[PDB]
């Protein structure tokens, strides 16, 4: 219907609860491996936030894997910062991590993150 | 909260 | 860090994508049965939106069920409207469904929905 | 969009 009312804070409240489930390791269904480093997550959140994970988990064979290994060139800290952004909308962008964050966001196909990284780099030139 | 979207 | 930047539309964009996954029946992992009527969903979204589903899917035995049967007194249309609200933040509240929506939101333990239903009923008295 | 939260 075109007569719906909308709760403004709903989407943010859902995301907060999904991040609390992740913190408590509740119903996490995949491990992302980045070099030495393992990250537990929900496949649905990863697909909702990344063109790479959307392609992976919509594949008839890969949708069934419980472990995904990322390219060895990917920085685990850069992935960690992007995983936190997926579950919170907050990106911990710093001079010392921006190159790794941007390279990881390009690989993961996170368009909005790549665009802000580019803007912050252009301002520093 | 609730609004008219 | 306290130095994070935040993408304002992120939570809403995630929720929109989770609703597109639901529409396409991608990675849905539970069927909710309401009398004759079956609804496919993601356990994580249901837990994020409902105190009842949060209690169900954090239980060591029920977390494993792929089918959940609701109390036969629950109206399938009322559930459908609340399931759409969970995935969109929009509640299709109408004179002809408000009693069923409120009774369903009380059962599902959705506090914000119950509060708006109460306000709209009080205005009609 | 990006803001200072
Ligand atoms: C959340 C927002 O920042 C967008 C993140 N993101 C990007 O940047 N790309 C390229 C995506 C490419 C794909 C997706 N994911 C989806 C796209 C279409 N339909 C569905 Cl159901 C999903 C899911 N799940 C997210 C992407
Ligand atoms: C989204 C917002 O409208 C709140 C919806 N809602 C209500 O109304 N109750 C009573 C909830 C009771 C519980 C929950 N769910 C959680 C609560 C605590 N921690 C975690 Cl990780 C979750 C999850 N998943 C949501 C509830």
């Amino acid at each position: 219907a075109d007569s719906c009312i909308q709760f403004t804070r709903h989407a943010s409240d859902v995301l907060l609860n999904l991040n609390r489930l992740r913190s408590r390791d509740i119903l996490t269904d995949v491990v992302i491996v980045v070099s030495r480093e393992q990250f537990r997550a929900h496949k649905t959140v990863l697909m909702a936030c990344s063109g790479l994970f959307y392609s992976i988990f919509t594949d008839q064979l890969k949708c069934n894997l419980s472990v995904i290994n990322l390219d060895p060139e990917i920085n685990p800290e850069g992935f960690c910062i992007l995983l936190d952004f997926m579950y919170t909308s907050r990106l911990n962008l710093r001079e010392g991590n921006i190159m790794a964050v941007m390279a990881t966001a390009m690989y993961l196909q996170m368009e909005h993150v790549v665009d802000t990284c580019r803007k912050f780099i252009k301002a520093s030139e | 909260a609730w609004v008219i979207p």
